[PDB]
Formats: C-alpha cells, sequence, structure tokens
RNA sequence: AAGAACCUUACCUGGUCUUGACAUCCACGGAAGUUUUCAGAGAUGAGAAUGUGCCUUCGGGAACCGUGAGACAGGUGCUGC
RNA sequence: CCGGCCGGGAACUCAAAGGAGACUGCCAGUGAUAAACUGGAGGAAGGUGGGGAUGACGUCAAGUCAUCAUGGCCCUUACGACCAGGGCUACACACGUGCUACAAUGGCGCAUACAAAGAGAAGCGACCUCGCGAGAGCAAGCGGACCUCAUAAAGUGCGUCGUAGUCCGGAUUGGAGUCUGCAACUCGACUCCAUGAAGUCGGAAUCGCUAGUAAUCGUGGAUCAGAAUGCCACGGUGAAUAC
C-alpha cells in the first residue's frame, strides 16, 4: 500500500504522502525551513508527527487540510497510525498501549443565551 | 446537460422528488448521474419568548433549506412531454437550467 | 391600537415606493457630481416621506416596532405563535 | 468535589528531553495559552542556566527544583480556637508543583526585563539556595514549626 | 532642532519632540520620517541642517505651530463676544463633540469633585 | 465631517436670505430649520434659530461661514 | 408560564407542519400573510362549522387549502355553493387561482381544537366549567384515547379572583417527544372577562 | 430596544376635527390618477393643465377621490391586585 | 500556465441521505445469592461520552392592559390626529456590565502561515485605475459548495525599541472621504494628524470557571440608508488545582 494521510483532529484532515526516504518536511512544494522551520512550537507539533516511531526512515510531504496547527499534527499522527495498521496489525496493540489510536473528540463548546461564552456567565451583583 | 436544482424544507419530500426525476430519466432510458447533495442552509432565528422583559431566556428557531442537483446527462423529448406536473409536491421548489 | 402609525407607515411606503424611487434616485445621481445645486434643491422640494430612510419596517398582524424580522414579516411574539402552531413552514426549534 | 475527585490528565513529555517534569514547568509558566513562548523562554533559560552551572539542563532544573520543594506545609484546619493552621506532609506532585509555582512567581518578582533571563537567574539562585522562591519555602517551613499542631 | 517650541531632539527621535510641540499632529512626524528615511534612534550629534530646514519648511507649508491655542482662543473669544453659546460651552469644559459626560469624560473634568 | 458634493442650504432660507439682501430693510428672519451652513450672503443679517418658545437671534459675521446655524444656539439649560 | 407548546416541540418529530410550501426570502412573508388572511377569514367565517385544522399548500402558482372538519355538510353547503364562494374569496385573498378540499375529522371529541371550541361555546352559554371538563375527559376516555388533560383558566363562574382548574385523565406524557399529543386552545369572550381553555389529548407513541 | 439625526416617538409651537390619521354605512358630485405655480416651518390651503377609458339586465355597476349631518370612530389613557 | 488546471478516476477530505457502534455488553474483585461500585480486555468514543432543546404540582396577587386581545373606568372641537424643531445623547457625585490598558510572555518594522460559521437582489461586489487613507469611478460573477462580502487574528523568521507614561491610548474647533439628503450643530463612525490625561497590576470587599473549560487570539450574523466595545454564533493555542 501507499502510506497516506488519514484521520481528523480538531478541524483538520491529513493529506501526507509519507514514503520511504530521508524525512524532510515539504509543505505545498515549499520547505519547512522556508515556512516555519526555526519556529518554536514547530518542534512540539512535529513530535506527535514522530511519535508513531515509523518516521525514522519515512520521507514526509505534509499538506494536511483545514483546522489549526496542533489539530493538523494530530490528524497526521492518526493517519500514520491507521496506515500502519493497514500495513501490519501486530503493532496495533503497541499504539493502543501508548494511546495514539484514540481520536481526541474534544471540541469547542457552543455559545449560550444570557452568557458571554460557552460557560462564562455575566458578573453577578448580589444587590 | 439538463441542470435541475430542486429545493425544499423537508428532506423526505426532497428524496421523493429526486427519486421521481431519476425514475423519469430511467424510464426514458438515458445515462443518469447520481443526485448530489448541496449544503443545507440553516437559517437561524433567535426570538424573544417574553413579551415584556427577558435576556437570558430566549428560544431559537431554524429554517433548513435542503438542496440536491440531479445533473442528468441526456434530456429527451419524451421527458419534455412527461414533465407536465411531474413533481406534484407543494413543499419543493425546482429550478431549471439548460 | 396604533392605527395612526399604521397609516403613517402606509403613507411613507406609498410615498417612497410609488410616487418616487425613480425621481429620487435620478436626483441622487445628479447630486453626486460626475465629470445652491439644482439636485439638492429639488430633492428638498420633494416630500420627506419619499425617502426610504423614513420607513420603520413594522409588524403586519400587530404593529410592534421592535422584534420585527424581515423574513417572516411579523413581530417576535407573532412568529413564536405561528411557529408553535405550525403556520410557518419549516420552522423548528434549534438545539445544536 | 463532594462526590468524586477526578484524576489528572496524562501529561505529554517535552520534545527536547522527554520530561513530564519539564512539561509541567512549561504548562505552569504559560499565560493566555502560549505554549510556544513558554517553552522558548524555558529553553533559553535552561541553556543559560546550564552554561553557568556546568551541568546538564534537566539536572540543573532538578537540583533547583529540589531546593524549591517544601517538606512541610500548613493547612487551615482550625483545630484551635476556630482559627489554626496545621502542618501536614505534602505529596510529591504538590511538592514539585509548589516548587514550579514558587519559581515562576519568583521569576515574576525578579526585576530583570526578559523573563528567560530572570528565569535562569532564580534557577541559579535556587541552585545556590538564596532566591525568593526558597525564601517562600523557608517562610512556609517556619510557619509549620511555629504552629506545629499534629505529627 | 528647535523651531517655535520648547522641545528638542536628544539622542532620540525628532518626531516625539515635534509632536510634543503643539500646533501640529503626527502626519508631519511620519512625513519627516519618510523624507529622511534613516534611523532616528541614533545619536543627535551632527544634527543636520538639512533636517532643520526640511522640518522648518514642512511646518511652514502645513499648519504652523502655536495654532491650537490660537484656534481655541478665537473660538471661545468670538462666541463670548457675540454672546452665543458655542464658545460658552467650550469655556464650560464638558464634551460637545458628541460624548457622554454623565459619569465618563473624567479626562476633561479632572479628578472627581464630591 | 460632511459632504463635499455640495454645501447644503435650506431652500426657504436661501430665498428669504436673498430677498432680505435684495430689499436691504428687514427684521429678524424666523427659521425653525437649524441645519443650514451659512453663506457669505448671510453676513449683515440676524437669522433666528429656534430655541424654546423664546428667541435666539444670531448676527452672523465673516467668521461664522462654515458652521451650521444651530451651533451658536443652545437647546438645553443648566446651572 | 413555563410549558412548551407540544406542537412546536413535536413539529419535526411527530406532528406535521400545518402549512406546506416553499417561498424564498422575498416572498415568504407575503405568502405567510396571505395564508393568515385566508385562515383568519375561513376561521371567523366557519367557526359555526366546527373546523379543526386548515392546511394550506402552495405550489407557488396556485393555492390548495384543505379544511379538516367534523361536519362536512355545512362546510360544503348545498351543491358546493358555499365552498365555491369560499373558493372565490380564497382566490381573491391569495391573489392566485384557488382550490378547496374537504377532509373529514372522524371522532370530533378526540380533536383538541373541537373540544376547546366546544367548552368555549358552553362557557359562553353559561354552562358550568366543571361539567364541561368532566364531559370532555369522560367522552375521550370512552372514545378511546390514552389520556386527556383539560385546563380551564380565569374568571370561572363569575368570581373576581381568577383561578386555573385542571382536570386530567389517563396518561398525558408531555415530555416524551415520540408521543403524539394534539394541543389546541380556545378563547371564550364572556361578560366578566375572558376564559381560556387548553386541552391536550394523548393518542399514542409514534 | 434585534438600530434615539427625521422616522421611530407619546413630553414644547403652529395648523384639524361630526368624520377626524384610521374602517362601516346614508346622501350628492367627480374616473383613478399624472405635471406645475404661489404663501408658509409644514400633512395646510389657494390656484392651473390632461385623463369623463375600466362599463352598467345603463331605470348605470367599478377598486376609488372630495364633501355633509348622524350613528361611529379613535386613545402607546388608568386599573396586571 | 506546474493553478486540478485537464483528461480521467472515484481512491480519500468533503457535502448530505440511510445504517452500524456504546448496551455495564464480556472478564476479575467488593457487595446479599440483588442494585451497584471499583478496575481490565476489546474499541474513535465507557459507564448521563460532551453540549443543547426539554422547566412537574405549585410560589411570588412577580411582569406585561407599551405586542395583542380583553372586563370595568375616563377623554372624545381631545387624553384622537399632522408638521417643523427638541428630548430620550444633559451632569456635583455613587455603584451594576463590558472594553483599552498600565508593556519586554510586550510593542514597532519587513516577510510568511493555518479556520469555521453566516449573508446577498434597492442586495454582495471582485480585477484595473486614482488616492497616505477612509473611499471614488469603471465594474465581471451572482438569488449561491461556483461569484462576492473575505490575501482571518494570536503563531511566527530576523531586526529595532532595553523605563516608556510605551502605538496603552485619553482630549474642544478643524483637514477629510462615506452614509441619507428632512439633515452628520444639539446627535454617527472612520487612518481621523489635531496638544498623548490617567493608570508603574489596584484597600475593605467581590465575581466567573473541573478540560478544549478558564484565560487569551481573531471572524461572521440579526436591528439596519448608516450608526456596537451590547446581544446572537463561529473558529486557534491552551492552562493550573481538587488533600
Amino acid at each position: 500500500n501507499q502510506y497516506y494521510g488519514t484521520g481528523r483532529r480538531k478541524s483538520s484532515a491529513a493529506r501526507v504522502f509519507i514514503k520511504p526516504g530521508n524525512g524532510k518536511i515539504v509543505i505545498n512544494q515549499r520547505s519547512l525551513e522556508q515556512y516555519f522551520g526555526r519556529e518554536t512550537a514547530r518542534m512540539v507539533v512535529r513530535q506527535p508527527l514522530e511519535l508513531v516511531d515509523m518516521v525514522e526512515k519515512l520521507d514526509l510531504y505534509i499538506t494536511v487540510k483545514g483546522g489549526g496547527i496542533s489539530g493538523q499534527a494530530g490528524a497526521i499522527r492518526h493517519g500514520i497510525t491507521r496506515a500502519l495498521m493497514e500495513y501490519d496489525e501486530s503493532l496495533r496493540s503497541e499504539l493502543r498501549k501508548a494511546g495514539f489510536v484514540t481520536r481526541d473528540a474534544r471540541q469547542v463548546e457552543r455559545k449560550k443565551v444570557g452568557l458571554r461564552k460557552a460557560r462564562r456567565r455575566p458578573q453577578f451583583s448580589k444587590r | 446537460r439538463i441542470r435541475i436544482r430542486l429545493k425544499a424544507f423537508d428532506h423526505r419530500l426532497i428524496d421523493q422528488a429526486t427519486a421521481e426525476i431519476v425514475e423519469t430519466a430511467k424510464r426514458t432510458g438515458a445515462q443518469v448521474r447520481g443526485p448530489i447533495p448541496l449544503p443545507t442552509r440553516k437559517e437561524r432565528f433567535t426570538v424573544l419568548i417574553s413579551p415584556h422583559v427577558n435576556k437570558d431566556a430566549r428560544d431559537q428557531y431554524e429554517i433548513r433549506t435542503h438542496l440536491r442537483l440531479v445533473d442528468i446527462v441526456e434530456p429527451t423529448e419524451k421527458t419534455v412531454d412527461a414533465l407536465m406536473r411531474l413533481d406534484l409536491a407543494a413543499g419543493v421548489d425546482v429550478q431549471i437550467s439548460l | 391600537a396604533k392605527q395612526s402609525m399604521k397609516a403613517r407607515e402606509v403613507k411613507r411606503v406609498a410615498l417612497a415606493d410609488k410616487y418616487f424611487a425613480k425621481r429620487a434616485e435620478l436626483k441622487a445621481i445628479i447630486s453626486d457630481v460626475n465629470a445652491r445645486w439644482n439636485a439638492v434643491l429639488k430633492l428638498q422640494t420633494l416630500p420627506r416621506d419619499s425617502s426610504p430612510s423614513r420607513q420603520r419596517n413594522r409588524c403586519r398582524q400587530t404593529g410592534r416596532p421592535h422584534g420585527f424580522l424581515r423574513k417572516f414579516g411579523l413581530s417576535r411574539i407573532k412568529v413564536r405563535e405561528a411557529a408553535m402552531r405550525g403556520e410557518i413552514p419549516g420552522l423548528k426549534k434549534a438545539s445544536w | 468535589p463532594r462526590r468524586r475527585v477526578i484524576g489528572q490528565r496524562k501529561i505529554l513529555p517535552d520534545p527536547k528531553f522527554g520530561s513530564e517534569l519539564l512539561a509541567k514547568f512549561v504548562n505552569i509558566l504559560m499565560v493566555d495559552g502560549k505554549k510556544s513562548t513558554a517553552e522558548s523562554i524555558v529553553y533559553s533559560a535552561l541553556e543559560t542556566l546550564a552554561q553557568r552551572s556546568g551541568k546538564s539542563e534537566l539536572e540543573a532544573f532538578e537540583v533547583a527544583l529540589e531546593n524549591v520543594r517544601p517538606t512541610v506545609e500548613v493547612k487551615s484546619r482550625r483545630v484551635g480556637g476556630s482559627t489554626y493552621q496545621v502542618p501536614v506532609e505534602v505529596r510529591p506532585v504538590r511538592r514539585n508543583a509548589l516548587a514550579m509555582r514558587w519559581i515562576v512567581e519568583a521569576a515574576r518578582k525578579r526585576g530583570d526585563k526578559s523573563m528567560a533571563l530572570r528565569l535562569a537567574n532564580e534557577l541559579s539562585d535556587a541552585a545556590e539556595n538564596k532566591g525568593t522562591a526558597v525564601k517562600k519555602r523557608e517562610d512556609v517551613h517556619r510557619m509549620a514549626e511555629a504552629n506545629k499542631a499534629f505529627a | 532642532a528647535r523651531i517655535a517650541g520648547i522641545n528638542i531632539p536628544d539622542h532620540k527621535h525628532a518626531v516625539i519632540a515635534l509632536t510634543s510641540i503643539y500646533g501640529v499632529g503626527k502626519t508631519r512626524s511620519k512625513a519627516i520620517l519618510a523624507a529622511a528615511g534613516i534611523a532616528e534612534d541614533v545619536k543627535i550629534s551632527e544634527l543636520s541642517e538639512g533636517q532643520i530646514d526640511t522640518l522648518r519648511d514642512e511646518v511652514a507649508k502645513f499648519v504652523v505651530e502655536g495654532d491650537l491655542r490660537r484656534e481655541i482662543s478665537m473660538s471661545i473669544k468670538r462666541l463670548m463676544d457675540l454672546g452665543c453659546y458655542r464658545g460658552l460651552r467650550h469655556r464650560r469644559g464638558l464634551p460637545v463633540r458628541g460624548q457622554r459626560t454623565k459619569t465618563n469624560a473624567r479626562t476633561r473634568k479632572g479628578p472627581r469633585k464630591p | 465631517r460632511s459632504l463635499k458634493k455640495g454645501p447644503f442650504i435650506d431652500l426657504h432660507l436661501l430665498k428669504k436670505v436673498e430677498k432680505a439682501v435684495e430689499s436691504g430693510d428687514k427684521k429678524p428672519l424666523r427659521t425653525w430649520s437649524r441645519r443650514s451652513t451659512i453663506f457669505p450672503n448671510m453676513i449683515g443679517l440676524t437669522i433666528a434659530v429656534h430655541n424654546g418658545r423664546q428667541h435666539v437671534p444670531v448676527f452672523v459675521t465673516d467668521e461664522m461661514v462654515g458652521h451650521k446655524l444651530g451651533e451658536f444656539a443652545p437647546t438645553r439649560t443648566y446651572r | 408560564g413555563q410549558k412548551v407548546h407540544p406542537n412546536g416541540i413535536r413539529l419535526g418529530i411527530v406532528k406535521p407542519w400545518n402549512s406546506t410550501w416553499f417561498a424564498n426570502t422575498k416572498e415568504f412573508a407575503d405568502n405567510l400573510d396571505s395564508d393568515f388572511k385566508v385562515r383568519q377569514y375561513l376561521t371567523k367565517e366557519l367557526a359555526k362549522a366546527s373546523v379543526s385544522r386548515i392546511v394550506i399548500e402552495r405550489p407557488a402558482k396556485s393555492i390548495r387549502v384543505t379544511i379538516h372538519t367534523a361536519r362536512p355538510g355545512i362546510v360544503i353547503g348545498k351543491k358546493g355553493e358555499d365552498v365555491e364562494k369560499l373558493r372565490k374569496v380564497v382566490a381573491d385573498i391569495a391573489g392566485v387561482p384557488a382550490q378547496i378540499n374537504i377532509a373529514e375529522v372522524r371522532k370530533p371529541e378526540l380533536d383538541a381544537k373541537l373540544v376547546a371550541d366546544s367548552i368555549t361555546s358552553q362557557l359562553e352559554r353559561r354552562v358550568m366549567f366543571r361539567r364541561a371538563m368532566k364531559r370532555a375527559v369522560q367522552n375521550a376516555m370512552r372514545l378511546g384515547a390514552k389520556g386527556i388533560k383539560v385546563e380551564v383558566s380565569g374568571r370561572l363562574g363569575g368570581a373576581e379572583i381568577a383561578r386555573t382548574e385542571w382536570y386530567r385523565e389517563g396518561r398525558v406524557p408531555l415530555h416524551t417527544l415520540r408521543a403524539d399529543i394534539d394541543y389546541n386552545t380556545s378563547e371564550a369572550h364572556t361578560t366578566y372577562g375572558v376564559i381560556g381553555v387548553k386541552v391536550w389529548i394523548f393518542k399514542g407513541e409514534i
């Protein structure tokens, strides 16, 4: 199979053409180093990109669609999980034990009537 | 090439109407592309329940306008003859292009 | 109740939409200069109710100024009543 | 939490060193949800603290954290005269968390302009046992020994 | 560079002292910034006479300094002489640009007087 | 702050102001419409703005040209 | 004061919409007011015919109105002359060509609009409210519904202090949305005040 | 109040009332309307020009307009105890 | 044309119809052989999965006769009704809500990213030209997954500011475009250029919130010729602590 982008997190969906090769991340035919290579928090979004530990020999071209940056990272990670179960099912148990096969269903709670935010209530005067 | 945009407030009426049009094209025997769904327009109205005073207690309404486009490949004269009051459902508005 | 405002709103609707909205629009585009003024004076000599500024868009079964919604065409209380009774097609309560 | 307490969320390791402790330091230090700025200030301070100390980043943080961990801490139980403070042993997560909190406020109390630099300064102060976070630790310990109630 | 004012550049920007002199705004400051095109945070030693002359001609071409006191003075004075309330309500000192003074406009009214 | 396509004048005021200028012998001109920019033709006249049942007469001068008619006229009273 | 309209909470779930048409944002209000003028006229014109529900369907050229009635004979008139005069006046109210169908309401005591206007007519005729409510719940419980709640309210029997007296039989599950409850009100315009009658009838769980 | 420059919009000046801004009749005349002049802050008037088409078993019926007395209106006036 | 743009394909994101799944279902312990509780396997989701709509008999004679309808009372050549203008926008002070902040976890300047929801026919308005700018003129595509509103904002990579009253922004009459021309004086906003007050984190007290929540960062709606930091929705990063 060709290992591809699967899965969702926040408001994202993964489109990674991950393939055997030296892993240098290219986004929209442009480099990590041109886009945000020396950005801080790039490393801590790229660590869930690596956290499936099948990135050590895999070249990454990442054009994950939609949503914020950490959600895009979770979509990429979930895609490598689902593609590696599509490759071989013995390592399903170890991704389950580490806790990466779980999609994080946490999402933005809605605004509400008589209230500024999802839970945030007007400041109440006792008098 | 016949481009029929049929829109209603109820999805059961929508599915009945689009199955009728697909049935008409199937009865005349032409290549039919599937009825695609176009996204529902959730028009939300937030309306005060109390006649005199409230701000926290208020109820919200929605009108949902559904949309499918059938986009049949081949129209024909037998279908043009058979179009006369073929839809026959008051809930659905149908829009036509050539 | 409030029949004076009903006939006042009917008055500004008929004075804006029917007698005018062509004479006023032509005088407006004459008033903006394209390359004391006659268009400003003549738009003054037109009656003031002809202006679409004047119309307060108001409820049809009652006449409440506020809580009017243009799409339904009635006051807030009346669209609640017709929604809960089923007169308005497709109007269901929102719960997302 | 009358019914049931909820267990804490599983904390991710930091990317550079694989430390849930350093990640908890990051999560405590952030404001307005700014993890990028928080961990950058952390890395800059850990680099400067490590080059002044001559030891590694996590070990310098560990020695400084060990100096900001209290052993005893009071708790208002009102056992005497309806207003009394009782010294109680503090569990290791609350030791490390109170260390990190007293540190990040000790950074905020230090008058240096850039918070990465003052963050390394009272890290070095805790490693030599003279900063205001360890002052808070001494005040907490002196209050425990002052109002000793139960073992 | 001191022209018709009290403020002077001192190892800092000309534009802050220029906008501190009343009678102008900061579009003169932005225009002098665009005319120079250099870093004005550098030392004011070897302050250029070209900068002094461009500053002077920009002030002279636009509204010259000292005209704010001039404008408020003739406004209050001509309506006080003619007896009308427009300059009187500027003398009273409350906002008449359209602003609420019911509990706001403490910047005009000063400290609160019980 | 206001339009540059034309300086607005009330048409009844324009007629009565040019008639007052042409005659040269006039009383105060009573006007309820306070929203008129003063023309240079108006200099040499008192034009009365509407305040209350009472009278506010304004002798408009050379300076009071760009300002509207009601700026000089107080609608509210205070201590 | 605090209870939801049952038809509104069951509008997409169980109960059907009363008017079925599609108009855009430019013609929706104009159609709605046309429906109201037709509905108001036909209600105030055949309140003596005991009409229960009026459904108006517009295919955006014509108007089709169905009147759900217990007594079809007085709605029709003789030879359809009354219903044809109705068809003509509905045509000039709607402004578009018209059509009337008559669908009959079997078991009139199970229809809440008919019970509400029956109790309203008796309360105008100074029959006592307690006899009206006991008659309503007893007749429904005989006729075969699973339950009935009758609320009468305000100025009962010519007392200065208004009161709300409710009489309930069977199961009336308002909170359950799968249940069908037809709820309808009526307004009796008495001498001392106005007496308002609210009836819920529970027929089954759909 | 999910929109105070007028409008909205009730509290201060001018103008109007037995049909009033707003419907129903009874009686008489005129198509409805369009375009203008002048006075005035202006619905207010005072004047002018063109349209009597739509039709009635024409013993003239229209959606309509103007006027007159009556019934009648009307009220964001009070009492939510 | 290295823009899926173009053939193709329907493989996936999706758009939207119908199903499945989550039931203490299984295992172990506790508990009475019950309910249940506590862990574990499976699994995207675990024990109301999250949120919402749903507000029982009643209570306050709570609110509305100003939404309407309505009983009684009153005005009716006025307590009906029209116009101009004015007030609802004032101001010795006091609290209730929210916004801008007192900076360096921040400004300021260049470059570079990643969303969701909604609206649109007198309505949305691209591209080009003219303007520092608000905007002007020319003006395609659109009653809609097309087109337009609309190259979001924090995040950034380098620099510079390293007490600065700081782009934190107050303050009359201007210099202005734009809205309706009854008309931006009493009275809209907008880069407004208008003098850069105060506040160097705030006393007694007090308020909102157990996980995508708090906090922070931006966006759209309705009212509407215009006129929000209010109300009604939507997205990003992302806490700490419950002994």
